[PDB]
């Protein structure tokens, strides 16, 4: 909730004049002191406190997983020993039965990693002209424009832009669609530039 | 306002300057629209258009935070004031709320749906009275079986549905009186006159010469549940819980919202720990054994028993997977078992449902005892509660007991340890 | 009445069967009716609660509750009491209900209607146009 | 017949012998290749064993399989004609023995579930040479198996990187019919749409987007049931 | 303190007892109207 | 402001005063919107809390030069 | 280094001398077209 709240304040982007608090125990340089207090508060709350708590939780989760694995192995050995006069030739399920290294569902992180893998695979496929036309017919350009253009690491964003450029190579219908999308977005952002200065965030990318 | 100050302030001065200057600009706009249909209507329409275009872009723009943000703080400041134009402001609020709830995107929820829910909550739950010796929130009393207001028509600016017309429709509360007067005959008389006056209006409406009232009936899959499980923010869930608790003022509306919630019960199992606020609301609404018995009559006990059985079966089918540890593993199970224990804590329901709950409690406890690797503290508490409930159900007449023993036989029929 | 129904009835009656101070049993039974699937108006509830005062705490038996519901059941129609209605609606010892006593009934209920609304109501009820309503036309409306 | 896990000393003796074989194969590759062309059961059984070992023994078994399968001309290049002919004979023998189930199994076990990038790269090289030295039918079959594993990718996260590489390469290297080309494209775009919808509707997607905008950070510290992939790293050994 | 600025001092709270009762009744009626509005919003479209 | 709302005044001059106020507001709003480094100041106010506008041509003697405080 | 990843290594530059001349002529003609386009944009209505 604290991060939820500090983020709200930071989004307001208020120019609260520098507050020179009497307490100077922390070594805050003029530039850092002039940084938005909420920004610094967010950085301390998430990178400091949330990261420390998450590291502690991950260590505890790994130790719990190791304990569960040892207990399960002991139970497997005991039931196998108690299953005398009965032998099942397991194959190749030995893996499925005991090893049981997998990403939990709804994991923003590894979900974004899978998205990056999808971008890499699509950049590979788009090279083949027939595959490129098929992907354009699927509707890949609009998906990449709406979702993958603005999210991910900057290298991933540039890879998405290259993928779209590849999809629109020597393809009048494809290039036309991307151009129409860009024109629409740019004209909408020109219909409120004075009203709302969020034009720089998207129009720049387009 | 005639100069065009509202549009200038909206376009330019709402977002630039120090935060104190922004709040002063918002107050200035609220003043300009105070008791001024023209001005208030214009500002409300501007807010509507802006929020609507940002909802048409939410999927392509993740910066919704900064945009709808300042315009919705303006709505909330405008509706916080009390002018004679509250109607149009409430209309804008409801419209934006519905549009954003139709959206599950957190950015959209946490901004639009959250401020809209807060506006609706501050309207439904007015500030505590200052005079009238701080009287309870309960001049017009609603019809027991009907909703005399309309939402689809009111949002469409129809003069047929409005605060004036609606308030005209319902009778004045007036004074019941008859403090020392039994008025036994007068009671039957008023019964007859009320019944056939409502019949007169109902027939006049089916002929089509009068506006059609609405029937107190819900679909069981409405925005209620949409805001109820939002994992996006706890503030939206708390606001929805407050709204539903305040909708529960009237006993018939209490019945209807209780049916809605006991239908949403499945979404508790689906959402896990996100449904804590809904659980608190539901237990608060049924704190009286009166409504516990009502829900038991409707068949809530088999529903919760089946939900507990399904959750325990999911855990059993889940221990065949990795040792993946989940912090909120068993919150739904523990909460469903707590609900069942709360219902059983009423004697009559226990009497009538011991023979029907013994089987499901036995099956659940036996299946929970099988858990070794996935056994969580919450699972242990659930198993202890099931044991206590079973012991509480073992107690009974030899007949009921022998019947419970017959159940035990079927449970064993359904492994050298568990039996 | 099929057993299926008398059964639901006993069922709920039982589930709510509880005792206490005042007339809980009456309240418990009003909640039974609403639980059964029939929601009476607050007025109907008060009337039935009074229409049963045999013993302390409004003692109600299953046969007694069956008798209570057998009177109105689904409250679909009650000519004997549409008649009772015309007797109450038509006041001033007249043979035809008038707008005056109609608005009197409305105020006794607590509803305030402009004379214009009262005129609309009476124009709707009257069929021949004599300016009055016999049981005939009361029925007309209540049945339509 | 017995499940659970193998004794540590059994793994020790296994590793002694397999290190001896690895030493033989590395310094002298043709010897190993011809021994396994005399004994195909050796080649298939080494993979099948690499199933039932710990991740400690897996590098050596994969090294043996790569030395037999991809010789050591390429292995050193990564770090005469009769030799490559033996390599092709060995991969053909493996494809004759290895059914699609075991192929699927080790391909997901080492390329996807390895958790050790070094073993994942060994499996990448091994599968790439398997596909290269295979003929058209086995090439199409391998490509189809990996496209069958493709929908299960979201469960492995970052680990999948090497896997995806091969997939893409193979998908553009094998001459393939229009029908299966469309099927592969549909699978890829479907996974992309699913992940995009997941990220868009994720409960704390707004928080992560805003923090990525403002504050520098590496991991997503506020995550329920932390992914055993994103969170668990390949802890490196150190002096 | 802040009393130097005439414009800021301008805001004058003033609210009478019978008008208190009327305003509180208005708040209660508005709350009831919004309750009916949301309940009619939830009504199934059948 | 006080005087404008304290003196009973004719509708004509009330409209004139309102027009003057809104005209000054429009002029300043257009100046700020089209200001050469308006984007820079807006973004910096968003990110870094800054007391004054350090990048200003011909710093108005009024802004940059404030009353110096007498001290011991 | 970066040669482990086959997909990244894929990009193959290849450009021939007579096709160099043709492409350079195409660039020059496109530049001239854009010059005429902007000059016609500047023309007085
Ligand atoms: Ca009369
Ligand atoms: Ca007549
Ligand atoms: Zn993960």
């Amino acid at each position: 909730p604290q991060l939820e709240n500090l983020l709200c304040k930071v989004n307001e982007a208020a120019p609260e004049k520098p507050q020179d608090d009497s307490g100077t125990a922390g070594g805050i340089s003029s530039t850092s002191a002039s940084v938005n207090r909420y920004i610094l508060q967010l950085a301390q709350e998430y990178c400091g406190d949330c990261k420390n708590s998450f590291d502690e939780l991950s260590k505890i989760i790994q130790k719990v997983f190791a304990s569960r694995k040892e207990l399960l192995e002991y139970d497997l050995q005991q039931r196998e020993a108690a299953t005398k006069s009965s032998r099942t030739s397991v194959q190749p399920t030995f893996t499925a039965s005991q090893y049981r290294h997998t990403s939990s569902t709804k994991c923003y992180g590894c979900a974004s990693a899978v998205t990056e893998h999808c971008i890499t695979l699509l950049r590979a496929l788009a090279t083949n002209p027939a595959l490129r036309h098929i992907l354009v017919s699927q509707g890949l350009i609009r998906e990449l424009f709406d979702y993958n253009l603005r999210r991910g690491a900057a290298a991933m964003r540039e890879e998405v832009r290259q993928l779209m450029c590849l999809l629109t190579r020597d393809n009048p219908e494809a290039t036309q669609q991307m151009n129409d999308l860009i024109i629409g977005k740019v004209s909408t952002a020109l219909k409120g530039h004075w009203a709302n200065p969020d034009l720089a965030s998207s129009l720049q990318y387009e | 306002v005639s100069q065009g100050l509202i549009r200038e302030l909206f376009d330019y001065n709402l977002r630039r300057g120090a935060a104190a200057m922004r709040e002063e600009v918002r107050q200035l706009m609220c003043l300009l629209t105070r008791d001024n249909p023209e001005a208030t209507q214009q500002m409300n329409d501007l807010i509507i258009g802006k929020v609507s275009t940002a909802l048409k872009g939410h999927w392509a723009n993740p910066d919704l935070a900064s945009s709808l943000q300042y315009e919705m703080l303006l709505l909330t400041d405008s509706i916080s004031k009390e002018d004679s134009c509250w109607e149009l402001r409430l209309r804008c609020a409801l419209s934006l709320f519905l549009m954003a709830v139709n959206i599950k995107t957190p950015v959209v929820v946490e901004n639009i749906t959250l401020m809209c829910l807060r506006i609706l909550q501050k309207l439904i739950k007015p500030p505590a009275p200052t005079s009238k010796k701080n009287k309870d929130v309960p001049t017009v009393k609603p019809y027991c079986n009907e909703i005399h207001a309309q939402a689809q028509l009111w949002l469409k600016r129809d003069p047929k549905a409005s605060y004036d017309a609606w308030k005209k429709c319902l009778p004045i509360r007036g004074i019941d009186g008859n403090g020392k007067a039994p008025s036994k005959s007068e009671l039957r008389h008023l019964y007859l006159t009320e019944k056939y006056v409502w019949r007169w209006k109902q027939f006049l409406s089916r002929r089509g010469k009068r506006t059609s009232p609405l029937d107190l009936k819900l679909g069981h899959n409405n925005w209620l549940r949409q805001v109820l499980f939002t994992p996006a923010t706890q503030a939206a869930r708390q606001a929805a819980c407050t709204i539903v608790e305040a909708l529960a003022t009237i006993p018939s509306r209490k019945q209807q919202v209780l049916d809605l919630l006991t239908s949403y019960l499945d979404e508790l199992s689906i959402a896990g720990e996100c449904a804590a606020e809904y659980l608190a609301l539901y237990q608060k609404l049924i704190t009286s054994a009166h409504w516990k018995v009502y829900l038991a009559a409707r068949g809530v006990l088999p529903y919760v028993g089946n939900l507990i059985t399904k959750e325990i079966a999911r855990l059993l089918a889940l221990e065949e997977a990795t040792l993946s540890t989940d912090l909120q593993q068993g919150y739904a199970l523990k909460s469903l078992t707590g609900l069942l224990s709360s219902f059983v804590e009423v004697e009559s329901i226990k009497r009538h449902f011991k023979s029907r709950l013994v089987g499901t409690v036995l099956n659940g406890y036996l299946c929970l005892r099988k858990l070794v690797v996935q056994r969580t503290k919450l699972i242990d508490e659930t198993q202890d509660m099931l044991l206590e409930m079973l012991e509480d159900m073992t107690t009974g007449t030899e007949s009921e007991t022998k019947a419970f023993m017959a159940v035990c036989i079927e449970t064993a029929k359904r492994d050298y340890r568990t039996p | 009445l099929t057993e299926e129904q008398i059964a639901e009835f006993k069922e709920a009656f039982s589930l709510f069967d509880k005792d206490g101070d005042g007339t809980i049993t009456t309240k418990e039974l009003g909640t039974v009716m609403r639980s059964l699937g029939q929601n009476p108006t607050e007025a109907e509830l008060q009337d039935m609660i009074n229409e049963v005062d045999a013993d302390g705490n409004g003692t109600i038996d299953f046969p007694e509750f069956l008798t209570m519901m057998a009177r109105k059941m689904k409250d679909t129609d009650s000519e004997e009491e549409i008649r009772e209605a015309f007797r109450v609606f038509d006041k001033d010892g007249n043979g035809y209900i008038s707008a005056a006593e109609l608005r009197h009934v409305m105020t006794n209920l607590g509803e305030k209607l402009t004379d214009e609304e009262v005129d609309e109501m009476i124009r709707e009820a009257d069929i021949d146009g004599d300016g009055q309503v016999n049981y005939e036309e009361f029925v007309q409306m209540m049945t339509a | 017949s017995s499940g659970s896990a193998l004794q540590y000393d059994t793994l020790i003796s296994l590793m002694e012998h397999l290190k001896a074989c690895a030493e033989i194969a590395a310094q002298r590759t043709i010897n190993w290749q011809k021994f396994c062309i005399k004994d195909d059961s050796v080649l298939y059984f080494l993979l099948q064993v690499s199933f039932l070992v710990d991740e400690g023994v897996s590098p050596v078994l994969l090294q043996l399989l790569s030395c037999a399968l991809c010789g050591s001309k390429v292995l050193a290049a990564l770090a005469g004609s009769q030799e490559d002919q033996l390599c092709t004979a060995l991969v053909n023998q493996l494809n004759k023995f290895a059914d699609k189930e075991t192929l699927i199994q080790f391909l997901r076990c080492f390329l996807l579930e390895s958790n050790s990038s070094s073993v994942r790269w060994q499996a990448h090289c091994l599968t790439l040479h398997i596909y290269r030295n295979s003929s058209k039918s086995q090439q199409e079959l391998l490509l189809d198996l990996m496209w069958s594993i493709w929908p299960e990718l979201p469960a492995y996260g970052r680990k999948a990187a090497q896997f995806v590489d091969l997939l893409g390469y193979f998908s553009l290297k094998t001459p393939q019919t229009e029908k299966k080309l469309k099927e592969y494209s549909q699978k890829a775009v479907e996974i992309l749409r699913t992940q995009n919808h997941i990220l868009t509707n994720h409960p704390n997607s707004n928080i992560y987007n805003t923090l990525s905008g403002l504050v520098e950070f590496d991991g997503y510290y506020l995550e329920s049931d932390p992914c055993l992939v994103c969170n668990n790293p390949e802890v490196p050994f150190c002096y | 303190q802040n009393s130097q600025f005439l414009l800021t001092r301008l805001n004058d709270p003033k609210m009478s007892e019978t008008e208190r009762q009327s305003m509180e009744s208005e708040r209660a009626d508005r709350s009831l109207f919004v309750q009916e509005l949301l309940l009619s919003t939830l009504v199934r479209e059948e």
